[PDB]
DNA sequence: TATAATGGGAGCTGTCACGGATGCAGG
DNA sequence: CCTGCATCCGTGAGTCGAG
């Protein structure tokens, strides 16, 4: 339901060192299937940090 | 279609006369705050809101519904305008 | 009175003058620095009317308490500015001129 | 996926550069890369050669000229609102006749706008395109006299504004008459001035019976050419004193001087070819040895008399024949205005030569470039042929550069344009597209260039053909004009071929356009491709041979209106032209030489070629086009990838892997659905929105300025009187909205305050002032706010200030702020979709995936089209495209089906048969048999005769699948549709017309100055026009009060409208309307015409509608 | 429109002019659909006769 | 005398109607010389002045119609019966 | 003579014509007072006559007066009065009106013959002065100006005001009109049904009468203000009220396309 | 109801008969043949178009069709103003 | 016809 | 200056002056603004004693168009902090 | 305020059909 | 000079929208 990226103000930006634009990245993130093992758990923030 | 419109067209010799009558009656109802209505409390047009049934704000719907009942008299030269104004100002002041 | 008729007819020079609130003399519009109507110009307030409601060109009378009063300073009548859409001016020709409509 | 392609016709030559009609022309006109001494007589060089030398004493002559480098690059021009241009310097020399002193100098004439790589211009920051203009090629033509059956009219036509038209006629009385500037005179007189004698005319023209006798006037031959010259001068110029040199000057300027009268090189060539003579110059007559020597007139009169006599070898000229019509390209159109400004400059030179010190003068003090600069600037700014560039998608620009107009200066005016002009000529074949053209008033006036078509140096459109020698088709390619074309018997391109030999005994061919069946020995030439017959756009329509021309037109024109999509896909069925369009549009980025990719980034791509040099290609990212569509390039390569010459690096807007992607490939079913597709309406799936199909990015530019006022300066600031922090929240310290902030209608993009006028506060305002306690503020809130129905995320901001380095605004302007705001638009109800076959419609419903009709295996369709659109429009292409699409869905492959050499029925039958195995056999292998529902559908189909009775259900399902029809289940019921439905992949585009832009409504708003009626347009927040016909509608209904409201309260009745609004907000009934202001305007305007218009009562007494305001 | 005597005060002239003009304009801008056809093309040759009268 | 729609429309008695159709200069000169009065008979004339068209609900036939309830009718009848 | 947005000035051509006339009249007077010869006064009087000509009707006699470095003939009083762009046809016999709007049309199948889908966003602006009073009658706003200032920012708009709008339009009708309007049925009265989205929903049966299809045609909406105009609209102009063509007397609202197909 | 290329109770026949859409001539062009065409002058081509939209048209036949196609197109975009003029005149004479 | 030509004619009289 | 009749578009259709609003004449909402302002000011002045009414309205010029002064000032400061609904008129 | 200077310059060209007036050759 | 036909001149040439 949401995406935050460091040094990115809006969806129409582009990230230096990255092939895809922000829009395409979000489009890929929409295809992500996340499974909650806990019935009571309503929300989770996943963290990603990568480079090189 | 407007409810019982065929009957309303039947009442008048010209449709434009029906329009004039409905309009004038609506104006009368607006001016006197629906105090002069010929309708019974249960015959009153209603509007459905979030709360419940209230009085229908539309004066034209009122006028046509009244006109359907036959409790109104319409025609030409029924009464001088000023006397009508004053009498209705007496019976239903604003 | 309700208008029941519309009549159209030729206008006598005397009538045309009886319409006018003054003769337009100079072929000027507005001052380049002040952007105000030039005196005796096509836009002059002393003829057609005040630019702003109930105020003269000089500014002596700024309120509605004066209506019909002509300021002796700037010669402007204090009234509603809407009269600038109504009041006619006029130009007095040195030589008469044929209205082309009745010619060509 | 695999691309399987069809067709038996081998195209010998590729498509010529598609933008060359612009590029080659303008390059030809400028000649910047040609050394000044090797420059030819065409273009601005020509203009310089005609204008100079300037005489009267002193003689100023033209030595040379040069073009410098652009002071700014294209992008910087685009941002700073400048023009992409090069400085034009001219080396000229002042020469004194008496003294002999020669002063040589180089003067700066101003700048000439430069054409970009793609063929457009940048004028004042905006991309523009100069549209090529077709017109009648100058020359000598002969047309039958409409009134007189047995007589003809000769016409001598120069270039536009190059001097007068001349008409030669044979009068009833027998004399030959000449018309110049609407004045008829006997040709004998002018011929006498030219030096012709009765002897000469008798021996030359005598062969025709009695014709020459009308040219015989004994009184004319009785006087020498001088008396004839003065006589002619008094004829053409009454009241003018008949001095000899005055007559010489007039007749010379009219008929002789090349600086005034100028035929085109096309006019010269056509005159030579037609009349059968050799012209020395481009003029009708010459002044040589102090006398007048004829060039044109005598051969023309000769041809006229020969034609009238009935002499064989003489024909009338079809003036719509493309041999008689030529195209003026960008170079010529610019060159003419350059010439005008140059002649004006010359007038200035002479005018300054006569005055001033005759001793101290230099070419710098003589030459004023202002008229030239003004001429060129006026051309590139205010000309009709100069059009705001349509960049919506690459194909838009590509097509726009290939446009041909009969409108504009020098051409036709509307309602000067007959049916003849707008018709499709037989000579349009291979040259101008028979299909693509606007619907409505401009039909036939605006057209498009054929794909293989070329425009030569003379301006005539040429098309390639292949030489055929003795039944053998060579590879020799000849580009011919229409005239040349008329000489040969030209076979069709689809004629049977075994190798290079004609395989058919009977061959279809064309002789002067007339269709005829001939023998192979008679074939002189052959069509290169069917593709040459139609434009680029028309060539992008698969199965065009199955579509009606009327709909093919719309399909062709709507691709220009297709919006770039973030998910955009190349069509399943292409024509094979899809790559060349992207390439020649220069939207995509390509690899120059062989090499390896060094770097791949979102913003840039670095490549190391075989040369070893490091080349960095920056990528255009989220740039707003003229039409508001986002144009950005995306990288198609990965780090270390080996690339060849011309291989794809980045994909441009509306591009997929170097192929033109104008839209999406969707799974459609053709069937009525609950009246939601009723009358061209379109039903779409919500899953289209889920996966972001038909989703497009749009960026809007908002602008605001702060200038100096006599009341004190406006300024952009965060301090805005009487506003909450909630309102100022997204504003930065400077008062401009921050990047990345969301904006909705009513939000402030740029804060600005302006000093109020001299203001007399009403006592109530003063009361409010004292009451709140805060002192009155000097300024007021003028801030730029988001317009109704608009908004988005702010992507960019630009701020130009006075006193900043490199920044200079227009006089008086302190600062200028631009705000670029972007939004992502999905497909919504009210948006317009169209296919390439001319089927267009608005999305009327978006259904959830469960309501949608679905295949037996559970696959729901994306779009439901209505079959009722098909039979009337007679475009069957969209049907076939669907069939071939269906196979393409299951076989998982795209197709290329060239126009008129296509995939035919049996091939699509085979492909469908192959796809059916993947569609069914999979189910049979999954352990599933035929469904009961499918059995019922097959029963109904048996009764429909769509399947052969007695066969197994599988065989029948196959028989249906070969017809492109399948069993479809209703999403709501689960029960199958009572018959088989056509389903398959279709290519559909979202056009530029989106309900988000078009929706508008107004209660009250801005009013017009004089009329005091609401303004027009959504941009002005105006009202809808209630015209004569709408008033007629209300009148016919007999609704009087409604109409009166339209005419008074709702428009110009000021008292009425103010009192109406006030009465409505108080909850009372609307007041009686009073006299509309426009009638008052009418009365006063009638008075200024010295006519008294009086409103009267029944007693004939004056009634004052001005309420004593206009009466003293 | 109402299948009954005309109501007094109805504007007859406007209705007439509209009723006569409407088919002319509508039929004019409808699509031609060539082939199997020759001659004067129906509506287009009819109209100038009407205007003639 | 039979004349076509155009000439018949320019020959009408209303100068405001004629001048709003064609040949405005001609019509206006003729009228101004004649001192023509427009009685505002037709639709166009009243439309120009923003008046109520003399048709439909603007017809003199139906526009004077009055509507009154029985109470008021009998009341005015008592006021009449009194004096 | 009015200053535009940019700070520059815009002015009518009548001002330039009047300028010519005044200048030439002044020069004529001065030439008279200074005892000029015959030919001069003659030419001057001619010029004056041509200036009056230019003012009253331009281009009527001789070549039309134009501005310097311009081929555009100046606009005289005659040009103002007559013509297609003339005061009569443009500003009198027809007008641009308040309380109006337009948008793209889409077909609701589900509407009754007397109804049309009206986007909320449009009806908000169309019915605005009524909605203000309604918001004053309820607790949504302190007073009228507060209510109007409330709707200026889209984010300042809550849910209850929408229900207020629902109460406002109740029983009332609007006018749908599609250009060109060939006959009187190019405008019909519809009781509006507030719809989400930006498109006007149009009933299928009125299409043929409007000559309207779904390929991107747009329609204009109007709001009759008075109890009288509402009476006329509802009784006379209602779609369900006119079922037959005033031309042939045959039904103008009839099954077509898909309907005929199914039946 | 649906439209396949193989149609040429048939959908075309149904729609044409019922009055849903289409007329016999258009159906004929979809199925049997296009027919004779018109040179821009008003003359007639000796060779009739033997193709139908189902069969598909040769480039030549298509170009032959384009003539009459545009002749028709120009008519509708020209003659229309002639009609509206008539209508306006009628209104002007009958308005009172 | 043409005012300028007329003036130039009246000028050529003296 | 530039002409109002300066042609907009390729055709004869519209003029540049048709896009310029009239900034002089008050739109209906402005007349309604003055009306509602005078009304709200009149109705919320209920605090006023008669002497302070005539004298403070002469202070603010609400009559002829042009110690108790201080008490009226203070009372007006008192009623400003009261209803908090007059902010709208203050722009 | 002083050599003498003495008749302009661009033109816009491919519609079509009408009513009314004006003019010229013919009965 | 009175009638009739040829010729010139002025007047028109769909709606709304967008620019
Ligand atoms: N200049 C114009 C162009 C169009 N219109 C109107 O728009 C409609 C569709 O025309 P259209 O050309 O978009 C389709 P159509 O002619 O009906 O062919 P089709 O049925 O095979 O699709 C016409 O019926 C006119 O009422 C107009 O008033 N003025
Ligand atoms: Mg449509
Ligand atoms: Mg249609
Ligand atoms: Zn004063």
């Amino acid at each position: 339901t949401s995406v935050y990226i460091e040094d990115v103000l809006h969806e129409f930006s582009t990230i230096p060192g990255v092939k895809e634009d922000v829009v395409e990245i979000i489009l890929n993130l929409k295809e992500l299937v996340v499974r909650f093992l806990n019935p009571s758990l309503q929300t989770v923030t996943l963290l990603l940090k990568a480079e090189g | 279609a407007e409810p019982g419109i065929d009957k309303l067209f039947g009442m008048v010799d010209s449709k434009y006369r029906l329009t004039v009558v409905v309009a004038k009656r609506a104006q009368q109802l607006l001016r006197h705050g629906f105090k002069n209505t010929v309708l019974e409390p249960e015959e009153r047009p209603k509007m459905q809101t979030l709360e419940g049934l209230f009085d229908d704000p539309n004066a034209v719907t009122w006028a046509m519904k009244e006109l359907l009942t036959g409790r109104l008299v319409f025609g030409e030269n029924l009464v001088p305008e000023d006397r009508l104004q004053k009498e209705m100002e007496r019976l239903y002041p604003v | 009175k309700e208008v029941r008729k519309v009549r159209i007819a030729l206008a006598s020079p005397e009538k045309i003058r009886s319409w006018s609130y003054g003769e337009v003399e100079k072929p000027e519009t507005i001052n380049y620095r002040t952007l105000k109507p030039e005196r005796d110009g096509l836009f002059d307030e002393r003829i057609f009317g005040p630019i702003k409601d109930y105020e003269c060109a000089c500014g002596k009378y700024k309120r509605q308490r004066f209506e019909g009063k002509v300021c002796e300073r700037c010669g402007v009548e204090v009234t509603k500015s809407i009269v600038r859409r109504y009041r006619m001016g006029h130009i007095e020709l040195a030589t008469p001129a044929a209205h082309i409509w009745f010619v060509k | 996926m695999e691309i399987k392609r069809f067709g038996r016709i081998r195209e010998v030559i590729p498509l010529p550069p598609l933008t060359e009609i612009q590029v080659e022309s303008y390059r030809r006109a400028l000649q910047a890369d040609v050394p000044p001494e090797k420059r030819e007589n065409v273009g601005i060089q020509a203009a310089f050669r005609e204008t100079f030398p300037i005489e009267e004493g002193l003689v100023l002559d033209f030595l040379e000229y040069r073009l410098g480098e652009p002071p700014f690059p294209q992008d910087e021009c685009r941002e700073k609102d400048l023009t992409y241009q090069a400085p034009l310097y001219a080396r000229l020399q002042l020469i004194h006749k008496d003294t002999g002193l020669i002063k040589e100098d180089e003067v700066f004439l101003g700048h000439i706008p430069l054409m970009t790589e793609d063929g457009s211009f940048i004028i004042n920051g905006a991309d523009r395109v100069i549209v090529s203009q077709i017109h009648r090629s100058p020359g000598v033509y002969f047309t039958p006299d409409p009134a007189r059956p047995g007589r003809y009219i000769a016409s001598i036509i120069p270039l536009p504004k190059r001097g007068p038209w001349i008409d030669l006629e044979v009068e009833p009385n027998g004399v030959v008459s000449m018309k110049v500037n609407k004045r008829k005179f006997p040709l004998v007189l002018l011929l006498r001035v030219l030096g012709y004698d009765q002897e000469t005319l008798a021996r030359e023209l005598g062969a025709y019976g009695e014709l020459v006798q009308g040219l015989m006037d004994e009184s004319v031959f009785a006087m020498r050419p001088e008396e004839a010259l003065i006589r002619l001068f008094t004829l053409l110029r009454p009241g003018d004193p008949p001095k000899r040199d005055k007559a010489v000057a007039y007749v010379y300027g009219l008929i002789a001087d090349p600086r005034r009268y100028d035929l085109g090189e096309a006019g010269r060539y056509k005159a030579e070819e037609k009349l059968g003579i050799r012209l020395s110059g481009r003029t009708l007559a010459r002044f040589e040895d102090g006398e007048f020597k004829d060039e044109v007139f005598l051969p023309t009169l000769r041809y006229l008399f020969a034609l009238t006599a009935g002499v064989p070898g003489h024909e009338v000229d079809d003036i719509d024949h493309l041999g008689n019509r030529r195209i003026r390209t960008v170079g010529e159109l610019m060159t003419d205005q350059f010439r005008v400004g140059l002649a004006r400059l010359a007038r200035g030179v002479r005018e300054r030569m006569l005055m001033g010190s005759e001793d101290s003068l230099t070419p710098a003090k003589l030459v004023n470039s202002r008229p030239l600069e003004a001429a060129i600037r006026e051309f590139f700014s205010r000309s009709q042929l100069s059009q705001f560039k349509d960049e919506t998608n690459p194909l838009s620009s590509l097509r726009h550069k290939r446009r041909i107009s009969a409108l504009g200066p020098g051409g036709l005016t509307r309602e000067r344009a007959g049916f003849d002009v707008r018709d499709v000529h037989r000579t349009h074949y291979g040259r101008i597209c028979p299909v693509e053209t606007p619907e409505g008033a401009n039909i036939g006036l605006i057209t498009s260039l054929a794909a293989y078509a070329r425009v030569d140096e003379l301006g005539f459109i040429r098309t390639p053909y292949r030489r055929v020698v003795g039944g053998v088709v060579t590879d020799e390619v000849v580009y011919m004009t229409a005239t040349e074309e008329d000489r040969y018997t030209i076979a069709q391109a689809n004629t049977p071929l075994e190798g290079n030999r004609i395989a058919a005994e009977r061959v279809v061919a064309r002789r002067k356009g007339e269709p005829v069946i001939v023998s192979p020995e008679e074939v002189e030439f052959m069509d290169v491709s069917p593709k040459q017959v139609f434009s680029v756009n028309t060539n992008l329509i698969p199965f065009l041979e199955h579509d009606d021309a009327n709909r093919a037109l719309m399909g062709s024109n709507m691709q220009t209106q297709a919006v770039p999509l973030i998910r955009a896909q190349a069509p399943v069925v292409m024509t094979g032209l899809e790559e060349r369009v992207v390439r020649d549009s220069l939207a995509a980025l390509y690899a120059e030489e062989d090499g390896e990719v060094a770097k791949v980034d979102g913003n840039r791509i670095v490549v190391r070629y075989e040369d070893g040099r490091l080349v960095e290609y920056p990528l255009r990212r989220f740039y707003r086009s003229n039409q508001g569509t986002a144009l950005d390039q995306r990288p198609r390569v990965v780090v270390g990838q080996r690339v060849r010459k011309g291989d794809l690096l980045a994909d441009g807007p509306a591009s997929e892997n170097g192929f033109l992607a104008l839209g999406q490939n969707v799974l459609v079913a053709i069937m009525p659905f609950d009246g939601y597709n009723f009358e061209d309406a379109i039903v779409i799936s919500e899953e289209l929105l889920k996966r972001d199909f038909y989703t497009s990015i749009h960026i809007e530019r908002y602008e605001i300025e702060a200038r100096d006022t006599k009341l004190g300066p406006e300024r952009i600031t965060r301090d805005i009187p009487h506003l909450s922090e909630a309102a100022l929240r997204d504003l930065d310290e400077e008062g401009v909205v921050r990047i990345g902030a969301e904006v909705k209608p009513g939000d402030i993009l740029v804060g600005r305050t302006s000093f109020k006028g001299e203001s007399e506060p009403t006592p109530e305002e003063r009361l409010l002032r004292s009451i709140f306690g805060e002192k009155a503020r000097d300024v007021k809130d003028t801030s730029l706010r988001v317009p109704p129905g608009e908004g988005g995320i702010v992507v960019r901001t630009v701020r130009l200030r006075r006193g900043d380095p490199g920044v200079e605004l227009k006089p008086g302007v302190r600062e200028v702020v631009r705000v670029y705001v972007a939004q992502k638009r999905k497909l919504q109800v009210g948006d317009k979709l169209a296919n390439r076959h001319g089927n267009k419609g608005v999305v009327a419903k978006i259904l959830p995936v469960e309501d949608m009709p679905h295949l037996p295996d559970g696959t729901p369709v994306d779009v439901i089209l209505n079959p009722l659109g098909v039979p009337s429009r007679m475009n069957l292409g969209q049907i076939l495209e669907t069939h071939l699409g269906l196979a393409g869905y299951f076989l998982g492959q795209r197709y290329i089906s060239p126009i008129f050499d296509g995939a035919k029925e049996p091939e699509i039958k085979e492909l469908l048969a192959q796809a059916f195995e993947v569609y069914f056999g999979k189910r049979k292998g999954e352990g599933f048999g035929v469904d009961k529902r499918e059995v019922e559908v097959l029963r109904r189909a048996e009764k429909l005769g769509l399947v052969t009775p007695g066969k197994t259900p599988e065989e029948q399902l196959k028989e249906l699948f070969l017809q492109g029809k399948v069993v479809l289940y209703d999403g709501r019921t689960g029960e199958p549709i009572e018959g088989p439905i056509v389903v398959g992949q279709m290519f559909i585009m979202k056009l530029y017309h989106m309900v988000e832009d078009k929706m508008h409504a107004r209660s009250t708003g801005p009013y017009s100055l004089i009329t005091q009626q609401p303004l027009g347009g959504k941009a002005q927040f105006g009202g809808q026009r209630f015209g004569e016909m709408e008033v007629w509608a209300l009148e016919a209904y007999g609704a009087a009060h409604t109409l009166q409201e339209m005419l008074t309260l709702k428009s110009d009745d000021i008292e009425g409208r103010n009192a109406a609004y006030e009465a409505i907000i108080k909850g009372e009934d609307v007041p009686e309307p009073s006299v509309p202001e426009s009638f008052r305007v009418l009365v006063k305007e009638l008075q200024a015409l010295a006519l008294d218009v009086q409103t009267l009562d029944e007693k004939d007494n004056p009634v004052d509608i001005f309420e004593g305001l206009a009466s003293k | 429109s109402m299948a009954r005597p005309v109501s007094i005060g109805e504007a007859v002239g406007i209705v007439a002019a509209q009723s006569i003009g409407e088919p002319g304009t509508q039929l004019t801008m409808r699509t031609f659909h060539t082939g199997g056809v020759a001659g004067a093309a129906d509506i287009t040759q009819g109209l100038p006769r009407v205007i003639e009268l | 005398l039979l004349m076509g729609v155009t000439k018949s429309a320019l020959s009408t008695k209303s100068w405001l109607s004629a001048a709003s159709f064609q040949n405005t200069t001609h019509v206006l000169t003729e009228a101004a010389i004649a001192g023509k009065k427009d009685e505002l008979i037709g639709l166009k004339e009243n439309v120009i002045l923003g008046r109520l068209i003399p048709a439909g609900t603007g017809s003199d036939f139906v526009r004077f119609t009055q509507v009154v309830d029985q109470k008021t009718l009998k009341a005015i009848e008592e006021a009449r019966k009194e004096a | 003579m009015v200053q535009v947005d940019g700070g520059r000035f815009a002015t009518s051509d009548l001002n330039d014509l009047y300028r010519r006339l005044i200048n030439r009249n002044n020069r004529l007077k001065k030439l008279l007072a200074q005892g000029a010869p015959e030919i001069i006064i003659r030419n001057e009087k001619r010029m004056l006559q041509e200036a009056v000509d230019a003012l009253l009707d331009n281009g009527r006699r001789g070549a039309p007066v134009t501005n310097p470095g311009s081929d555009r003939p100046l606009r005289s009083l005659t040009d103002i009065l007559s013509g297609k762009q003339g005061r009569f046809r443009q500003n009198l016999l027809g007008k641009r009106v308040d309380y109006s709007g337009r948008s793209v049309i889409v077909v609701g199948p589900q509407l009754k013959l007397h109804q049309c889908g009206l986007p909320k966003r449009m009806a908000l602006e169309l019915f605005k002065p009524f909605l203000l009073k309604k918001m004053e009658e309820k607790g949504i706003a302190p007073n009228v100006k507060a209510a109007r200032r409330m709707l200026e920012r889209q984010r300042d708009i809550k849910d209850e005001v929408w229900d207020a709008l629902e109460e406002v339009i109740h029983g009332k009708v609007v006018l749908l009109n599609r250009a060109p309007t060939l006959h009187r049925l190019g405008i019909q009265a519809f009781q509006p049904v507030l719809v989400e989205g930006q498109s006007i929903q149009l009933h299928p049966l009125v299409c043929e009468a409007f000559n309207a299809d779904f390929d991107g045609d747009q329609m204009a909406v109007h709001v009759p203000l008075s109890s009288f105009a509402q009476a006329e609209a509802r009784i006379q102009m209602l779609s369900a009220h006119n079922l037959l063509s005033p031309a042939s007397g045959e039904p103008l609202a009839k099954p077509s396309r898909d309907i005929i197909l199914g039946l | 109801i649906t439209i396949g290329i193989d149609d040429a109770f048939n959908p075309l026949y149904v729609m044409a008969q019922s009055g849903a859409r289409g007329n016999p001539q258009q159906i004929r062009q979809l199925c049997g043949l296009r027919g004779l065409m018109q040179k821009p002058s008003g003359e007639t081509f000796e060779v009739p178009v033997r193709s139908s939209f189902r069969e598909g048209l040769t480039v030549l036949e298509y170009f032959i069709s384009s003539h009459g196609a545009r002749k028709g197109g120009a008519d509708t975009a020209l003659r229309t103003a002639d009609s509206g003029y008539l209508t306006r005149k009628l209104v002007d004479v009958t308005h009172e | 016809s043409d005012p300028v030509r007329q003036y130039l004619h009246e000028i050529g009289q003296v | 200056p530039v002409s109002l009749e300066t042609p907009i578009g390729d055709e004869k259709d519209s003029f540049y002056g048709d896009f310029i609003p009239d900034e002089h004449l008050p739109s209906p909402v402005d007349a309604a603004t003055q009306s509602l302002l005078s009304e709200e000011l009149e109705k919320a002045l209920s605090k006023l004693s008669e002497r302070e009414a005539m004298v403070l309205k002469l202070r603010k010029g609400l009559i002829d168009g042009r110690q108790i002064e201080n008490k009226a000032l203070r009372k007006l400061k008192y009623h400003e902090s009261r209803t908090r609904k007059l902010r709208d008129f203050l722009d």
